[PDB]
């Protein structure tokens, strides 16, 4: 029975990891874009077009 | 259509015209001799690019803040 338990536990763990990390990252992105849209001196590719994307 | 006097510019006698002065030892100064002193802008072109960017950006910032 512990095999079933560990399988369920790690499946739920992977689901939570993917979902929460994607959601948090997107939320931080949206807050930063709100700050830059409200301050267009900063609405510029301030890290770089490819640097941030590669990172 | 018009007489030869009108064409040649004189009725009887062609009058002498005083020639143009030259001012030896220096360039002529006329309305058409000014590019010798004033060429097209060539010294601050890159500063022009930078300042146009900064002007656009600062204007956009303050306009968005005013509108909001
Ligand atoms: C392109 C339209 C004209 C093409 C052909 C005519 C032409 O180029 O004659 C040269 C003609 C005269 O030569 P010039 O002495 O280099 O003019 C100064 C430049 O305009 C000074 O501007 P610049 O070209 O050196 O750089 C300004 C910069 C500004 O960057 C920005 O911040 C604009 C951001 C846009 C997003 O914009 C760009 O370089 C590219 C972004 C798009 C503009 O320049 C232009 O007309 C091209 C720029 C005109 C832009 C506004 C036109 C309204
Ligand atoms: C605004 C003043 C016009 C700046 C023209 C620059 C210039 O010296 O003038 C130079 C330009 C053209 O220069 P080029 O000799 O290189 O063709 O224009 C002229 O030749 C005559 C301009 C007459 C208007 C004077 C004002
Ligand atoms: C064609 C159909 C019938 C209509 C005919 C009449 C048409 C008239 C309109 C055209 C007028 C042109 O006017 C023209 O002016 C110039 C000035 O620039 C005169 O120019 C004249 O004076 C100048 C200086 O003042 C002299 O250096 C020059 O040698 C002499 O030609 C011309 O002599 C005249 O012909
Ligand atoms: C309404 O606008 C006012 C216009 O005023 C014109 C200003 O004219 C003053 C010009 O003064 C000089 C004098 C000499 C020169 C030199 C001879 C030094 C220029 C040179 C070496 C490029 C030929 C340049 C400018
Ligand atoms: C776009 O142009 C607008 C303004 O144009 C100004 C043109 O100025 C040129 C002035 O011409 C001169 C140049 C030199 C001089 C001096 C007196 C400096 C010459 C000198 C010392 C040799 C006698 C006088 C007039």
């Amino acid at each position: 029975m512990n095999w079933l338990y560990q399988m369920i536990y790690y499946g739920v763990r992977m689901w939570l990891v993917f979902v929460l990390h994607s959601f948090s990252l997107g939320s931080f992105g949206e807050l930063i874009t709100v700050i830059t849209d409200n301050n267009l001196i900063f609405n510029v590719f301030y890290i770089g077009l490819l640097g941030l994307g590669f990172i | 259509p018009l007489p030869n006097a009108v064409v040649q510019g004189y009725t009887s006698v062609r009058g002498p015209k005083r020639p143009l002065d030259h001012f030896y030892g220096r360039t002529p100064l006329n309305i058409d001799t000014l590019w010798h002193w004033v060429k097209f802008p060539h010294r601050y072109d890159n500063l022009r690019f930078a300042v146009c960017f900064w002007a656009f950006l600062v204007s956009a910032h303050f306009a968005n803040k005013k509108q909001r």
